[PDB]
């Protein structure tokens, strides 16, 4: 079976599966965590670096893609820096030509459609990275959850990555509680963290571990690394 | 080495197993057609069969107009058939633009031949699982009867049939000719010619039809046209009385 | 349109194709470069399994990229051609724009590199040919001897072999040539030539060829006698004792 | 995709040699032989016509010699097809040297050529090899009467007597053996057609199975004379050389 | 024939103080002898704490600014938000207008 | 076959994986990264007693303030190195200032995936990924000393220390306990000058291994032999001593 | 323009090239040497646009060594001269063609003869017994066609010349700053460094 | 032998192309949803799985327009769907372009037939994973469609795709019946609704939104518009109501 | 999409053999028998027209091509093969040598090209070889008459007489028995007609036989008059009757 059917992208299974795209998925699993979670003014993101050795650094997973929108990564690296690139063109094109911010809606479509791509033509590799795009544009904050298989969704919270699963149900949970942190920052990161720990198990968020970002209806997209959420472990 | 049953390459008999399972792709719609040629006209008939209740009978055609004078039906799969009706359609309008007249239907086949032949000799195109046959009066050589399968191969024919049932409809068709003695339905009306044309393909097949069972096509002096459930309708009430 | 990726990695983290071309060096004729004090000298065997050529016109095993430098290889002799031009064609441009003929070990990491792009473009397979580069530097007279192989990695050699048997004659080498004091003379140099070909070559008179090259473009091919004359000395070397 | 049915044709087999050259190889060994002898006074070029019938045209026929130039000409051993598309495009060759010169191509540059060609499908393009092994026949005012020999590989060499296609190790035993550095060409000749007589795997050798031709420099001119041996002239000096 | 481009006027000052700068531009584009905008600002803040001025044809100088301005936006998206220095900026623009050597920006411009 | 960009059920790039295998059977390369400059120090290796070891350079100039070692197939790290000085004399070209160490970093592993048949995102002309890892080691304004690794994967990581090559795991090993937050150069040096004692199959000596550092003040800079047959002694001392 | 003149005697070839260098109103070098050896026993001298001048003359220089690398021999000045006529046919036809006219003087080993030829930007090749070209033409070739025998010695040669390069700077309205003269022979080429006054 | 089915273009013995049919697997695992023709419109509607309390409502559109009439549902790859429709609009604006009137649904139909059919000619690329139901009204009707990944299609009265094309199918088969005067574009919306409620039972496992669109000579003005508020609740009941 | 097959289909196997190439032979082999003589004053091709049903009309059906006015074709094996190459045959007549030269080519070089189309669909990527043979009969100036036999491999030799398809061994044999450098063109034409019969199965008539000639001019089928040395093309396709008057003195 399956052996006969992954040597690319372009092959179908017989079941109708696209083993490459599937194995791709497999990347994410194998990513650190991230998670995000957005109230009706702002939007966040709370990523967990992760490190090599003692004395590697732990891997930035948090990219800005304009004033207004970002994005976590949960994958290969390489592949988000491509993604999260393109992405960036889109913004500024958005920008420079119609004077106008990119609808986070839209920004999801674009990255779809340049997935679905690598998916149906003989030669290409899927990307292998997940991605968890927020932002705040004319329509308030928004969270997007973006899969190697094309498949983007809207959400009002999500983590993808190992464990991810804990984080998941737990905001599944708080659901209710944090869509209502409007106006208060500090709680809607908090919230995050407290998200972010229900996949924890092999140490604690540490200071120089921990990476969060922040976007609404006054705060341009910002990323704050270290001492700076100190007051969030 | 297997693999000379996957691409179009020489199998070690010299054979093109490709191909061969092209042509057993043309009755994967399980339909018969066969046309016949008037003193001025020529006429194809093909069954149609619609499963399905939510279907709109209207949109269920294997029969194409290809130019104002060219008619062509197809044995095989519909999309195939879409793909070599679209490609004939160009290949005819852009013909008529550079030559300054209607390219004739013997041509159009050549044409399409040619191409299936290309798909048979290149590896990464794929033959086509249809058979065409092209219909129409030519200004020179008046009704004609036109073929070409995935092979690349073409001939034109006093009258032929296609699909399942080929076999019988060819004997049949064959007989009335040895009968006749003459290569085509010495009839002044097309309307008796397809009269005909339908009469022998149900004594061929064995079978009844309703107006909503076939499908017709006629070619005349300047214009090919098919007919409608109505028009049918009349035909099928014609030979009625006379059995 | 063909870019088939022919030369890839495999589990164990070999590149095949290059491995596999290193075989066909082991199993070109033998090539070997000793450097002097102030030459540098280049021998190579000659194949018997058909004899009856016309030494005249058949191509030579040293080849000269430039009037200072020169080029001889184990492995596919077609393959060999190839780079050969290349080095020259690079040879002659270097002149064109740095207005000063190219330097032993620049020709060298050019011919390497064209032979490192071989191993990781698509569509084409590696160049089943090793090389010894040597020469003089201009206005210099240090002598250089470099050596490639598919790979396209490159190094100097006190000296060197490559082709079948090298394995053997450097061997000889090693425990023949002193870095302390390196052959001071010409002779003496071509004679440690000579007799490590000696161990391969199972006494060839006409199946061994030696160049001498000296500073400032001074190029030379030595004749069977010359050649001869080292074999029957050396033989003796042998015999008295 | 389509890389499942590359058969790969420019790689190394783990001994580092190419799969494709040595089966080329082996289709030329099945060749009609062609012999090549260089004398002091000339050059000649012998081949043995592959299958034959009685209802075969020789006189319009030619399948293993083809004049390249006016002083070069070569025999060929392999698919004919193959070696008519190496000969035209270095016939090209020669055209040019010739019009960016106002000199005849050197022998040897023009075989280099083609055998660069040919080194050339031998690593990259994912074509197959020609399956073309080449007796090159010239002459120069550099190097006067040369002999060369180019194979699939797209290695080449120059030789005094040399043989390709079938049976080349009999018969390069056989020239090896009666070859004189100070030969002739009606010596070369004779050498030839007894070479061919006693490596041939038919019956006898008559002339309507052979192609002959010579590369001289005819005293009563001073300049370079080919000769393409016509069936009448082959069957005369048949007989004489006492093959009847 | 086709003139590509024009000329809107206006002038732009730049001075530079000890421990600041200024740039100034009057507000006033025009087009031979009529006056298209009593105020079309011309002296643009950049981010990074710069502020720069094409003047000369308006389409010229506001596609450099807008160009620039993006340049600057891609700087920090490309090394870690680093701040454009004031002389990197200067090189920057040398690149961009000398981009267009053979079909120039018709401005004159000051950071 | 098996496409050159194929992904494992384990959603891992086969390539990348047989790429990282072969860097293992390659050459120990050792960085360590300190306040007052980063040290870089390699495994010459040479295979023969003939091969004249100073012409194996396993430690390159990126540009004045970065500086990089090579670790597997080594000719394969070339126009990477070529890539990176390029990028960095362009960036000054059109910032008139230093490339950020960092950024330097990010062009380089930009040419990592470039690789495959006809991979639909660009035009990656580039049969097989790269079978060199780099440590690529500077200085900037912004951040300081930095020591990065640079694999065949695209992806880069920054280290206090880093070991790569034949005896990383085992010199990494030794790094960890090593490495403090105050370490010196000369320490750092000795430290580095230490552990490719311990992996290397040869007794190191100034001849089968190579010393580097990049410091604020005079930039990267390859230890010549004189000086780092000293260090060498200097360290035999210091161990004989306890 | 400049002076560019080539003479062919009893056994060798003559090059006699203007060493001024003007542009402007300024002569900015008056040691120029307008030539440029393509094989030991070939000199080409050149004359015409600006840059286009050195850039050619250096192009067929670099081409000339290649080929004498690949095949270990030097190209007869026939053939070298037919390579560079049919370059100046090939740009002549171009984008921009190269402005640039040439006299090829060469010692054929073969043929043992001295050879000289003249080509113009338009890729016009001759053979002559001596040649010129610009403006020094116009007082040369009735100048050679007066007081030139084929058996002259090199020595009639260089005494040719100065009586030539005499009459350029009686009538030239140009100060050329003398020439540079180069022998051509069996034996390789040569400059004369003492012309300034022979 | 067999391995017929590890490439696209292949045909197998019994002539059919395997690939293609593993394509239409995809599409019988995905979410059903349908399409039904009424006498001066046409009405589209799916079923949008609720994986969780995460997603927010309403927010993750499905249906797509094409130009201003035309409106596209598909069950499936998602992501081909999308890519499909992005063809689709461009090929649209092409046609008006040239021949300034919006494209008519049956000439849009092939479009999109011929661009699909393409991707089952070469093994380069892999078929659709998707079933397309796509329709509208123009100069002289209303036209519903669907499209199979090998690119067939045909206009129908009703069509269903997905999961539970049985259940609707089934139901669609019975207004067939039940109106063979022309169901009205007010009632087809509710009708919709009420079958994809029936049809969500081959998932009833897990919770679904419901989504609506339609295109009417009379409601919309033959322009393509999503069914919100009200409308769409008053169907949403309809359908609620005779679940019981 | 694009092409990927940039590689051959056709290579050596370790015996030294070009498995297409000889499974194109094959199919060859298959085909029904043409054969073509050559007289002293003209040549004849001919071959049997096999009719794949009673309902085709054999006639929209010429497996006799003329490809120049003074040269013809004919062959075995894949019908549609064979068209593409006339087609292309017909054309490289003008492209490569007409437009060039101002007159038709001879029979050797025409063959020369056809020959080298066929040699490339041997080596170049992703394609089969053609699985015809094609026996071309021709007239030029200096050649005089000519006859040549193509085949997949893109060789080609030059015959006195000979057959290819289904009994080409049988038929060549009876050709070696009645040839000789004397015959006349109706000799040959009745010869043909001979050899031909021994191939056929069913009705042996002007009918299910093609049999052309190439040889004298024919003025008649010029189409204009006017200019002497215009004299008219040596090719021409012998009606069903004129077969048949020669069948009854078989």
């Amino acid at each position: 079976f399956r052996n006969n059917y992954d040597g690319d992208t372009v092959t179908f299974s017989p079941t109708g599966r696209l083993f490459q795209v599937e194995y791709a998925l497999e990347a994410i699993k194998q990513g650190s965590v991230t998670v995000g979670l957005r109230s009706n003014t702002h939007a966040v993101l709370v990523a967990l670096k992760r490190n090599a050795d003692e004395l590697s650094s732990y891997q930035k997973k948090i990219i800005k893609c304009d004033e207004h929108m970002g994005l976590s990564l949960a994958g290969l690296a390489p592949d988000a820096r491509v993604l999260s690139n393109y992405l960036r063109q889109q913004c500024n094109y958005s920008s420079l030509v119609f004077n106008r911010k990119l609808a986070v809606e839209r920004a999801g479509h674009l990255l779809c459609d340049k997935a679905q791509k690598n998916t149906q033509s003989y030669g290409g590799r899927p990307y292998g990275v997940g991605l968890l795009i927020i932002g705040y544009d004319k329509s308030g904050a928004h969270l997007l959850e973006f899969q190697p298989s094309g498949n983007v969704t809207e959400l009002y919270g999500t983590a993808i990555g190992a464990r991810s699963q804990g984080a998941k149900t737990y905001l599944e949970r708080t659901l209710d509680t944090f869509i209502k942190i409007d106006g208060n920052p500090d709680e809607l990161i908090k919230a995050g963290v407290e998200a972010i720990s229900q996949s924890l198990r092999d140490e604690s968020l540490t200071v120089d571990n921990l990476s969060i970002a922040i976007v609404g209806k006054d705060t341009p997209f910002t990323i704050y690394d270290g001492e700076a959420v100190a007051k969030y472990i | 080495a297997g693999y000379d049953r996957h691409i179009t390459i020489f199998s070690p008999e010299g054979r093109l197993y490709q191909v061969e399972y092209a042509f057993k792709a043309t009755n994967q719609t399980n339909i018969n057609s066969l046309a016949v040629r008037g003193k001025d006209c020529t006429v194809v008939i093909s069954q149609k069969k619609v499963p399905d209740k939510l279907l709109d009978p209207t949109t269920v055609s294997y029969i194409f107009c290809i130019s104002r004078t060219i008619g062509m039906v197809v044995n095989g799969p519909i999309p195939d058939a879409r793909n070599a009706a679209l490609r004939a359609k160009a290949e005819a309008a852009e013909f008529r633009y550079k030559y300054g007249y209607d390219m004739p239907c013997d041509v159009l086949a050549k044409r399409m031949a040619n191409l299936s032949q290309i798909y048979t000799q290149r590896a990464y195109m794929r033959p086509l699982g249809v058979i065409l046959t092209f219909v129409s009066v030519d200004e020179e050589l008046g009704p004609s009867i036109y073929k070409t399968d995935p092979a690349g191969y073409y001939v034109g024919y006093k009258a032929t049939a296609t699909g399942p049932k080929q076999q019988e409809i060819t004997t049949n068709l064959e007989n009335h000719f040895k009968k006749s003695k003459i290569d085509h339905i010495n009839e002044e009306s097309w309307e008796k010619v397809v009269e005909f044309a339908i009469t022998h393909m149900i004594d061929a097949l064995g079978t009844e039809f309703s107006k909503n069972d076939l499908e017709v096509g006629v070619a005349t002096k300047d214009k090919f046209f098919t007919l409608s459930a109505e028009n049918i309708e009349e035909r099928l009430v014609a030979i009625a009385e006379q059995d | 349109g063909y870019d088939r990726a022919l030369s890839i990695f495999s589990p164990d983290g070999h590149i095949f194709q290059v491995e596999y071309a290193l075989e066909a060096v082991k199993r070109g004729t033998c090539a070997v470069g000793v450097k002097g004090k102030n030459c540098v000298v280049l021998g190579c065997e000659r194949r018997s399994t058909l004899k009856l050529q016309d030494t005249r016109i058949t191509p030579s095993k040293v080849s000269k990229i430039d009037s200072h430098v020169v080029l001889s290889f184990s492995g596919l002799n077609a393959d060999s051609r190839i780079l050969i031009e290349k080095a020259r064609v690079e040879a002659q441009s270097h002149r064109l724009t740095l207005e000063d003929p190219v330097t032993v070990e620049y020709l060298t990491r050019y011919v390497a590199g064209v032979q490192q792009r071989y191993t990781q473009s698509g569509g084409v397979r590696p160049f089943g040919v090793s090389t010894l580069i040597a020469g003089f530097d201009p206005r210099d007279d240090e002598p250089k001897l470099y050596q490639t192989e598919p790979s396209g990695i490159y190094s100097s050699w006190s000296a060197q072999t490559i082709g079948r048997n090298s394995k053997t004659v450097r061997e000889f080498l090693e425990k023949n040539y002193d870095r302390k004091e390196p052959p001071a003379t010409v002779e003496e140099c071509v004679k440690l030539t000579v007799r490590s070909l000696l161990e391969v070559v199972q006494t060839g008179a006409k199946n061994i060829e030696i160049t001498v090259v000296k500073p400032d473009s001074d190029i030379v091919a030595l004749s069977s006698e010359e050649i001869n004359q080292y074999v029957t000395q050396i033989e003796q070397e042998k015999q008295e004792q | 995709g389509s890389r499942r049915y590359d058969s790969r044709t420019t790689i190394f087999s783990p001994e580092g040699r190419l799969y494709q050259v040595e089966y080329a190889l082996e289709s030329i060994s099945h060749a009609g032989t062609a012999i090549g002898i260089m004398a002091s006074d000339g050059i000649v070029l012998a081949a043995e016509r592959k299958v034959t019938s009685t209802l075969l045209e020789q006189d319009t026929s030619t399948e293993k010699l083809y004049k390249l130039n006016d002083k070069i000409a070569v025999a060929v051993a392999g698919l004919t097809a193959d070696a008519e598309i190496l000969i035209n495009t270095a016939r090209i060759h020669a055209q040019n040297y010739l019009k960016t010169y106002n000199e005849d191509i050197p022998v040897e540059i023009l075989v280099r050529r083609l055998s660069d060609i040919k080194q050339g499908y031998t690593q990259h393009g994912g074509l197959r090899p020609f399956g073309v092994s080449f007796i090159y026949a010239g002459y120069d005012d550099r190097y006067g009467y040369q002999l060369y020999t180019s194979n699939p590989s797209g290695n080449y060499t120059g030789w005094k007597a040399i043989s390709v296609g079938a049976n080349t190790s009999a018969a390069q035993t056989l020239l090896q053996m009666d070859y004189k550095d100070d030969m002739k060409v009606d010596d070369a000749i004779e050498l030839a057609l007894k070479t061919l007589s006693k490596t041939t795997d038919s019956s006898a050798l008559t002339y309507d199975r052979l192609e002959f031709a010579t590369i001289r420099k005819g005293a009563n001119d001073g300049e370079v004379y080919q000769k393409i041996f016509k069936p009448q002239e082959i069957k005369d000096i048949l007989v004489k050389t006492g093959i009847t | 024939q086709f003139n590509p481009y024009g000329d809107n006027g206006g002038t732009i000052l730049g001075i530079a103080g000890e421990d600041f700068a200024v740039l100034a531009g009057d507000t006033r584009n025009i087009t031979d002898y009529s006056i298209n905008s009593r105020y079309e600002p011309k002296v643009f803040d950049c981010g990074d704490n710069i502020v720069m001025s094409a003047n000369g044809f308006a389409a010229d100088g506001d596609a450099l600014v807008k160009r620039f301005k993006n340049s600057v936006k891609w700087y920090h998206f490309d090394h870690n938000d680093k701040k454009l220095s004031i002389n990197s900026a200067a090189r920057n623009i040398q690149h961009l207008l000398y981009g267009k050597r053979f079909f120039p920006y018709y401005v004159h411009t000051i950071i | 076959d098996r496409g050159v960009s194929t992904f494992s059920p384990e959603g891992r790039l086969f390539q990348v994986e047989y790429s990282l295998e072969a860097i293992k059977l390659g050459s120990t390369a050792i960085g360590i990264a300190t306040k007052e400059g980063v040290v870089l120090g390699v495994e010459k290796r040479a295979t023969s007693p003939l091969l004249e070891s100073d012409s194996i350079e396993k430690i390159v100039e990126i540009d004045r303030h970065i500086g990089c070692a090579m670790s597997g197939l080594t000719a394969d790290a070339r126009s990477m190195i070529e890539h990176a000085r390029t990028a960095a004399v362009t960036h000054n070209l059109y910032y008139d200032e230093d490339i950020n160490v960092e950024s330097l970093t990010q062009s380089v592993c930009d040419l990592a995936l470039r690789f495959g048949e006809g991979a639909s995102g660009e035009e990656r002309l580039m049969s097989r990924p790269f079978g060199v890892a780099l440590l690529i080691a500077g200085h900037d304004a912004d951040d300081g000393y930095q020591l990065f690794h640079a694999e065949p994967s695209g992806t880069f990581y920054r280290y206090n220390a880093k070991a790569i090559g034949s005896g990383s795991e085992g010199a990494q090993a030794e790094l960890l306990n090593e490495w403090h937050s105050s370490l010196t150069l000369k320490e750092a040096e000795l430290l580095v000058l230490k552990i490719l004692k311990q992996v290397m199959e040869e007794k190191l000596d100034e001849n089968n291994a190579q010393l580097s550092c990049i410091t604020k003040q005079d930039g990267f800079k390859i230890y010549d032999n004189e000086k780092t047959a000293e260090l060498i002694k200097e360290l035999k001392e210091k161990e004989a001593a306890e | 323009m400049d002076i560019i003149l080539g003479i062919r005697v009893q056994d060798s070839v003559i090059l006699a090239s203007s060493k001024a260098v003007t542009r402007g109103i300024s002569v900015l070098k008056d040691s120029d040497d307008k030539t440029r050896q393509l094989s030991p026993h070939t000199l080409m001298s050149f004359a015409g646009e600006a840059g286009d001048t050195v850039q050619f003359a250096e192009y067929i220089q670099a081409n000339i060594q290649l080929y004498s690398i690949r095949e270990d021999y030097e190209l007869s000045p026939q053939a070298v001269s037919s390579f560079v006529r049919q370059e100046l046919a090939k740009s002549i036809r171009s984008r921009r063609p190269y402005q640039v006219n040439v006299l090829i003087g060469g010692y054929d080993k073969k043929k043992n003869k001295p050879e000289l030829y003249q080509i113009d930007y338009l890729g016009t090749k001759v053979e002559l017994p001596y040649g010129a070209h610009g403006y020094s033409g116009f007082y040369t070739f009735s100048l050679l066609d007066h007081h030139y025998r084929p058996d002259m010695t090199t020595e009639e040669g260089l005494d040719l010349l100065k009586l030539c390069v005499q009459e350029l700077e009686k009538r030239m309205p140009m100060d050329f700053k003398g020439v540079i003269v180069k022998i051509v022979d069996k034996d390789g080429i040569r400059q004369v460094d003492d012309f300034q006054a022979q | 032998g067999t391995g017929y089915d590890l490439s696209n273009s292949v045909f197998s013995p019994d002539g059919r192309n395997f690939q293609v049919e593993y394509a239409v697997k995809a599409v019988e695992n995905g979410t059903t949803s349908i399409g039904i023709k009424c006498n001066d419109g046409v009405v589209f509607a799916v079923e949008k799985l609720i994986t969780s309390k995460l997603l927010v409502p309403q927010k993750n559109v499905k249906i797509q327009v094409v130009d201003r009439h035309i409106g596209c549902v598909y069950s499936g790859l998602i992501p081909d769907g999308r890519h499909l429709v992005n063809r689709g609009r461009e090929e649209a604006a092409s046609f008006k372009k040239l021949y300034k009137t919006p494209i008519p649904i049956p000439a849009f139909a092939d479009r999109l037939g011929q661009y699909v059919q393409a991707h089952t000619l070469y093994n380069s690329v892999r078929p659709f994973g998707v079933s397309t139901i796509f329709g509208g009204v123009d100069k002289n009707g209303a036209h519903l469609y669907m499209l199979e990944p090998s690119g067939s299609y045909w206009g129908y009265k009703g069509a269903a795709t997905g999961k539970g094309r049985q259940s609707a199918k089934a139901e669609l088969e019975k207004l067939v019946d039940h109106h063979p005067e022309g169901l009205s574009a007010r009632e087809a919306v509710k009708q919709a609704a009420k079958i994809i409620y029936l049809a969500h039972e081959d998932n009833k496992e897990k919770d679904f939104e419901l989504e609506i669109s339609w295109c009417s000579l009379s409601e919309t003005n033959g322009l393509h518009k999503f069914v919100k508020g009200d409308l769409l609740q008053e169907a949403i009941d309809f359908a609620q109501k005779e679940i019981n | 999409m694009t092409d990927r097959y940039s590689f051959s289909l056709t290579t050596f196997s370790p015996s030294g053999k070009l498995g297409q190439i000889d499974y194109a032979l094959t199919a060859v082999k298959q085909g029904v028998t043409s054969l073509g003589i050559k007289a002293t004053n003209g040549v004849v091709i001919a071959t049997e027209k096999k009719s794949s049903s009673p309902l085709a009309m054999s006639e929209t059906l010429s497996k006799v091509s003329l490809l120049t006015p003074d040269i013809g074709a004919v062959y075995s094996g894949m019908g549609p093969d064979y068209r593409v190459l006339v087609d292309k045959s017909r054309k490289v007549a003008h492209t490569s040598y007409k437009r060039i030269y101002g007159e038709y080519p001879p029979t050797k070089l025409l063959v020369s090209e056809v020959a080298k189309i066929m040699q490339e669909a041997t080596q170049s990527g992703g394609v089969r070889p053609f699985g015809v043979s094609l026996l071309i009969a021709g007239h030029d100036e200096f050649n005089g008459f000519s006859l040549y036999q193509v085949d997949p491999s893109g060789s080609y030799f030059p015959w006195k007489a000979t057959a290819i398809g289904k009994g080409s061994v049988a038929a060549k044999t009876f050709l070696e028995k009645r040839w000789n450098d004397e015959l006349e063109l109706e000799d040959a034409i009745h010869i043909a007609l001979l050899t031909l019969k021994e191939s056929v199965e069913g009705e042996f008539n002007g009918d299910t036989i093609e049999l052309a000639i190439i040889g004298d001019e024919n003025p008649d089928l010029l189409g204009y008059t006017g200019i002497p040395t215009d004299k008219g093309p040596r090719f021409r396709k012998l009606t069903s009757q004129e077969i048949n008057d020669r069948l009854e003195a078989l």
